């Protein structure tokens, strides 16, 4: 099963399971594995497993994590995935005195959105949303990582979990406990992403769920960002606005004018 | 994405369709087996109050399971308990535990059987659980109402839900084609309007190439008291469905 691959480090562990770095070792292929406990006599395959294998097996995109296999045993499942060389909040943490340059925070924005867009388009929401799960390669691209948290939504959606989302990534709609969410409150997420990109320090780093609220009411008012040119300022205020049917969808975002120039520059690492 | 989400769902309904003729290739369990065993799983929903959605989810895994694995009757209901576990992991902000599922097969199976059999289904089906329901193509309907009326809304559902109770003749329908002729069906009954215009432009669906499937809905709505399995009838008395199915269906359709 497991024979042919070699265990090269611990990557991390996500919202469930541990991610490990290992080698193909008959292609040489570098993989991400991710290594998941079955509890055979309790409660089974989980839930969050269930979800992110059967959704990654229909998102395929260049800007959302490849899931290449499932191996299963009896006693614990497998995720072979592509291998992307870092995380962005490492990326960040890394260029906390040198900064980001605009072309890079642009592109990765923008490939964010394409991947979301995607998702949202096939009835997936992320809802986890942060620079630890979005990873970067060594040639300009950046992709949406760990599902775990991910489900499938109806048209109309009804009520879903409220423990959802990082507490600095997540929407006011959330915070005030609103009886129904959707695509909206990914956009948020990646709102405070764009942000944190720009000055390399989260957005709005609550300390409780009022100390959030408060943080976004001193920022936003009641229902920013100085490196940022005019188009940057425009389309930040519309992945920030308060209203969930006002703000901006990850479709509507891509045709934005801060995008009309967009490369793909690659990173400094 | 309302339109991007119809396109997608209509396609993957394609793939995620179970075999037509799946139960002349088994040779232990009928037609009338499935029967008893979706009724009972009508039941499961109720008692733990389960989304509509996760049992048309779980009807769907075990048509395509028993489309590609012989299984002896004594197992059937195995089967079906895995599926409808997986479906309320897949679905359910609280899913029953492991444990409940064990309690409601009256202790005929053990509670290794039935993670084993979770295991099964999930290899058969290779993960591919995200499948489009009835019932999801049916909630995007209900947007098309003016106005809106939970009378209609409910007997929809439990139309669609009908459906789910005899794979003979359901199985060759589609979850959008069923969902077309459940929704027409309960507007006609209850306001007495036709399946709407926009709808149509949505759908690619006329009222005449849902006739097939209308034909049999009408015929099953008609006969439904008489049908051996009642459970979809009896969830259906109570307020919380607006007591949809102590009406009388139409005679005709005039179609
Ligand atoms: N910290 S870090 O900068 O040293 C570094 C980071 C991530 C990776 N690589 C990588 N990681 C994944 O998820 C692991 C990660 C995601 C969720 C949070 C905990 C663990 C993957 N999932 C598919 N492919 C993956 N590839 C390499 C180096
Ligand atoms: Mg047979």
């Amino acid at each position: 099963s497991m024979e042919n691959f070699q265990k090269v480090e611990k990557i991390g562990e996500g919202t469930y399971g541990v991610v490990y770095k290992a080698r193909n070792k008959l292609t040489g292929e570098v993989v991400a594995l991710k290594k998941i406990r079955l509890d055979t006599e309790t409660e089974g395959v989980p839930s969050t497993a269930i979800r992110e294998i059967s959704l990654l097996k229909e998102l395929n995109h260049p800007n959302i994590v490849k899931l290449l296999d499932v191996i299963h045993t009896e006693n614990k499942l497998y995720l072979v995935f592509e291998f992307l060389h870092q995380d962005l909040k490492t990326f960040m943490d890394a260029s906390a005195l040198t900064g980001i340059p605009l072309p890079l925070i642009k592109s990765y924005l923008f490939q964010l959105l394409q991947g979301l867009a995607f998702c949202h388009s096939h009835r997936v929401l992320h809802r986890d949303l942060k620079p630890q799960n979005l990873l970067i390669n060594t040639e300009g691209a950046i992709k949406l990582a760990d599902f775990g948290l991910a489900r499938a939504f109806g048209v109309p959606v009804r009520t879903y979990t409220h423990e959802v989302v990082t507490l600095w990534y997540r929407a006011p709609e959330i915070l005030l406990g609103c009886k129904y969410y959707s695509t909206a409150v990914d956009i948020w997420s990646l709102g405070c992403i764009f942000a944190e990109m720009v000055t390399r320090r989260a957005l709005f780093p609550g300390d409780s769920e009022i100390d959030q609220l408060f943080r976004i009411f001193r920022t936003l008012g009641t229902p920013v960002v100085p490196p940022l040119d005019e188009d940057g300022r425009s389309l930040l205020s519309q992945m920030l606005h308060y209203d969930p049917n006002k703000r901006i969808s990850a479709k509507a975002a891509l045709a934005h004018p801060f995008f009309q120039d967009v490369t793909k520059p690659v990173p400094h690492l | 994405y309302h339109e991007d989400i119809h396109t997608y769902l209509r396609e993957m309904e394609v793939k995620c369709k179970p075999k037509v003729g799946y139960m002349k290739k088994q040779p232990d369990i009928t037609n009338s087996m499935r029967a008893i065993l979706v009724d009972w799983l009508v039941e499961v929903g109720e008692e733990y109050k389960l989304q509509n959605e996760t049992l048309h989810l779980a009807v769907n895994y075990i048509d395509r399971f028993l489309s590609s694995m012989s299984v002896l009757r004594g197992k059937l209901q195995l089967v079906g308990t895995a599926a409808m576990l997986l479906a309320s992991k897949f679905e359910e902000i609280y899913p029953p535990e492991v444990a409940e599922f064990v309690y409601i097969t009256d202790d005929t199976y053990t509670k290794k059987q039935v993670l084993r059999m979770e295991h099964l289904v999930l290899k058969v089906l290779t993960f591919d659980l995200a499948a489009p329901t009835v019932n999801q193509f049916l909630t995007q309907y209900f947007l098309h109402q003016q106005p809106a009326n939970c009378k209609v809304e409910s007997l929809a559902m439990f139309l669609g839900e009908l459906s789910l109770i005899d794979a003979d003749p359901y199985l060759k329908y589609l979850p959008s084609v069923i969902a077309g002729a459940a929704f027409h069906l309960a507007l006609y009954t209850v306001t007495g309007q036709s399946w709407p215009e926009s709808l149509i432009r949505k759908t690619g669906y006329t009222l005449e190439s849902l006739k097939p499937c209308l034909m049999d809905l009408h015929q099953t709505y008609l006969k439904a008291p008489q049908h051996a399995q009642q459970s979809i009838r009896e969830k259906y008395k109570n307020s919380k469905y607006h007591g949809v199915s102590l009406l009388n269906p139409p005679e005709t359709l005039n179609l």
